[PDB]
């Protein structure tokens, strides 16, 4: 295969390689706080987890949208690639099952620590798009 | 630094933590404590302000950083209760009469009111959501509501005779009034010594405690019935004398400034939210 | 329904309904109750009138409020019916009658399966930890010897009527909690109060209770372990009667929410 | 807010609004105050609810507009109290109150930050152009000792208090400017007053000043190279009061595109304290 | 191996035992402790032969449960021994006997290690949290004098004993918290009391308190901010004292569900302040 791929490429003409789960995310763990103050009791944002080929975000929000227009929060996560990918298999399922157990977190500099203690609700109006 | 926008704040979730700081809070900062006035009054001495100060220099505060006042009852102190130093914590005695003006004061210094000013004489008068209350304090206060309808006319009431309206309040200094919203009301305030006052709740407020000293622990800060809620900053000890209770709050600052934090309004960061 | 037999699947991700809380405002009664005393301070005649102008405001049609009255928490509680769809009542604090309000909460909260009592020609034991003996009336005065196998009393003499040991004397409501396994020879003043076996279900859900004064007492349980406070058991502080009423209206969709209808 | 620090980054090419004013009127307030010799003139017991039906033809809900008084510069002085979203002050010019108008003036269209002053024990001094000593109360005289390296006084003996020299005399609002650097010692009468060490902000936003009649005459900078007129001070020459009240009342909006209510204090007051 | 704390590993898989709970029946012992009005209210001698009966249908026999009585909770406050495998004794709510019945309960929920304190000779600190100071007798009337780095009084003459600071007088039990690392000065009139420090080493497993009445008072914890409610406190409501002892009668399963052996009488703290 490796060979194939190298006298293919050297002639400038398409190649391919297959691969079996791609380490195509860099490792990332951190979170975005849309709404805070120094207390931490009241906050709204996104938490996530990119690490090898899997993408793992789930977003809160502490009033559960007791004064938003409606009653419903949005949340978005937008993740780019390095290099273009063809022909994925991919699965999807309703449920970031490492951020639903209580801890406490740092602050964003280091200063202080926040406690998030979770219930779950399901996911509303969910939409993936793959952008080229 | 851009002071009016609101930006979102990311940061990773591996982050190594910084000093302990606690100390340097105590260096800065300053304290106050409130005592009832019979308290001073067994202590017998005119050199326990003196006392105490060189008890909180063992724990970090310095010599000019903690000060000292005074109140008669609970029902004079909440005729103008103002809160002026970064941190400070409240003390009252329990008493069985005073079930509802113990949860006034409660709820006028530990939460945060954005208020308007009214006329009884010029307008008619209506109450919008949950968070809209008529906070009322002064000398003798004596408010009566006419409820009216659709086409402004009484609903029990009749808008000319004053004796027809209906009371909710008789001779306090603090009044709370929680009316049904959505309703135009037409208003009896007695405003030669009192003064109602249109206000509105934001986000509580974090710089003081409440120290229930005796009795059963009860207090509804908030004013549905469905719920009452204990928060961290209201809790309760018990006393035989105020020597004991004030040894307990000069050995236990460390964990009572825990308890609270900075006032959100106070900083630089809140320039245009509502607090320079 | 409410079904042990019968399992109902279902689904996830599916969507939720729409806000039928306006719907329910429209089918369904609610019924308050006050203490007799709560009329007086008011002195309106018409007092009923002012209110239900107020419940419409909310989606109430005008049709669905009614008012009822007691004179106390020792006259309420000779025999509660409580038959609307929705009710809540207004308890004023006693520093004395602090049993008393635990045994009526008891009764309006949970639902009993009731049974007859013969006190003189049966003898009774009783068999769950569930299981109550619930007594009303005018004066019931209960007392009570228990058993050995041979049918000997234990610390009484089963023909003398003196030497027995009394649970309760002259009261409107009691409820009984004796060791379970023991048989016992009763003897209550039949006349003026009607001893019954009842036994314990689930919670009433169509009734609520607002507690109106002092601290939360309330051991709806019967041992001593537990004591909870559960969604509807609740508790305001008041001056006056009439600002009272201003929260019951304000905030209906919350008291209506911690409690189901009668089904 | 926690994130200030942070910059924001907008393009030249975006697009407008469909101007946000109809919105600014339904969701505010509005309190103009007058002097107590309005009322007398104005002659009326519903000039209040007649006024308030005006401002209902330019888009202002009825509760929403509310009149204060008081009796004159003097008297509002000793404790100047904004108290709805917007504000505008109309005041009355003389000749002998000159530098009385740009004293209230000053502690209104500006943000202080005001600690108090333990005149009596300690020695005070001044640390930039920003901070000065405002003094308000009944009636207060005020007396300054300079003191030298070695705390001995120069022309003053720092035991007698004749000897000082007097910069105020029984003034309702006092703003003094001192030398920025020298210890001083202070003789102010603490029965009747309260001075306060304060220090300048930015100006404050929401309240605008209407003087009635004579020449523009305000000196709000303390330094004398500076004069300024800002966008928010205005005059109007005078007959009767109800040109006066209408003229308010039919440009309420070019007055509302000048004062911008982002800027409320949430409290009552006209300083802030040690926050 | 008594002394020497080794880890233990056990795995995740192993079948759970037998029931236990009718085992325990016939070996411990129980203990009953009730104010002496008690007995009035029941007006009976055999009440202690009718319960011994009534146990017996539980599981216990005959020869287990053990029945002691006090006057109130002032009198039995003076030294509570408590012998038995597992205690059980009820109190009556006062509304004035406030802090006195939650100083009843730190002593017995949890376990103090005490060392001797002399008056005479020394001068007493607090070095932690844990450090109470533990006075019981007959009448203990307690007095403090801090001291500063230089042996002098902070407020006190080291001489003169009216000047001293007062903490308790005339009481049966007096728990007392002072600043923790400040030197200290006594006066306990010694004649009828008996003070020693004491440190708090954990909970006291073996024996409950069920509160007769009245609402929810209770602090173990000599801390402001906090007041934790243990499952080893209970509160029911009382008419008659025939049905308060036939419910816990009933709950024996339940009383001592929650409650264990003490950790002390165990073989296994052999050397880890045995008993
Ligand atoms: C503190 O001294 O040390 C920390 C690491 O040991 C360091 O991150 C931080 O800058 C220091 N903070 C201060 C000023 O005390
Ligand atoms: C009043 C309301 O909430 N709107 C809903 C709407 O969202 C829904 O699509 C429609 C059909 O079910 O029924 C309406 O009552
Ligand atoms: C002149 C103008 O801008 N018109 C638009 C109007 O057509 C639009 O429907 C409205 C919605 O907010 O916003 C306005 O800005
Ligand atoms: C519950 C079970 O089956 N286990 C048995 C039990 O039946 C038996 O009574 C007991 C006697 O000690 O020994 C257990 O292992
Ligand atoms: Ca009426
Ligand atoms: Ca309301
Ligand atoms: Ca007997
Ligand atoms: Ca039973
Ligand atoms: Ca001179
Ligand atoms: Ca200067
Ligand atoms: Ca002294
Ligand atoms: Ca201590």
């Amino acid at each position: 295969e490796y060979i194939e791929n190298w006298n293919l490429q050297n002639r400038r003409q398409r190649t391919g390689f297959t691969f079996h789960k791609p380490n195509i995310f860099p490792y990332s763990a951190s979170f975005t706080l849309n709404r805070s103050q120094p207390a931490h009791d009241n906050l709204m944002g996104t938490m996530w987890l990119n690490a090898g080929s899997e993408i793992q975000v789930a977003g809160f929000d502490y009033s559960c949208a007791i004064n938003a227009p409606a009653n419903i929060q949005q949340f978005e996560h937008i993740v780019p690639l390095r290099r273009v990918l063809t022909t994925a298999t991919i699965t999807l399922l309703p449920d970031a099952e490492r951020f639903s157990f209580p801890r406490v977190i740092n602050s964003a500099d280091g200063a202080t620590t926040w406690f998030f203690n979770p219930v779950i609700l399901r996911p509303n109006n969910v939409e993936v798009e793959f952008l080229l | 630094q851009n002071y009016g926008i609101n930006l979102p704040i990311t940061g990773s979730m591996d982050t190594a933590y910084a000093n302990s700081t606690q100390e340097e809070t105590f260096l800065t900062s300053t304290l106050c404590l409130y005592y009832p006035t019979e308290a001073a009054t067994e202590i017998n001495d005119n050199s326990w302000k003196d006392t105490l100060s060189q008890l909180f220099l063992t724990k970090g505060w310095p010599t000019g950083s903690v000060y000292f006042k005074e109140y008669t009852n609970i029902a004079s102190f909440s005729v103008d209760p103002q809160l002026y130093c970064d941190y400070n914590v409240v003390l009252m005695k329990y008493d069985a009469t005073l079930q509802l003006d113990m949860s006034e004061l409660a709820d006028l210094i530990l939460n945060e009111w954005l208020c308007n000013p009214m006329d009884i004489t010029l307008y008619y008068y209506q109450q919008t959501d949950e968070a809209n209350k008529w906070i009322s304090m002064g000398s003798s206060c004596t408010i009566k509501v006419c409820p009216l309808n659709t086409q402004t006319l009484g609903i029990g009431c009749l808008t000319t005779d004053a004796t027809t309206f209906e009371e909710v309040a008789t001779a306090e200094k603090l009044v709370i009034t929680d009316v049904v919203d959505g309703v135009n009301h037409k208003l009896d305030v007695t405003t030669a010594t009192c003064t109602i006052r249109n206000c509105k709740k934001l986000g509580p407020r974090e710089n003081v405690a409440v120290i229930q000293v005796g009795g059963s622990d009860i207090l509804d800060i908030t004013a549905d019935p469905t719920t009452a809620p204990q928060t961290e900053r209201m809790m309760r000890i018990n006393w035989k004398k105020w020597w004991q209770v004030f040894y307990t709050v000069v050995d236990y600052v460390d964990q009572i400034i825990q308890v609270m934090s900075k006032r959100s309004r106070s900083l630089n960061s809140a320039a245009f939210y509502y607090r320079v």
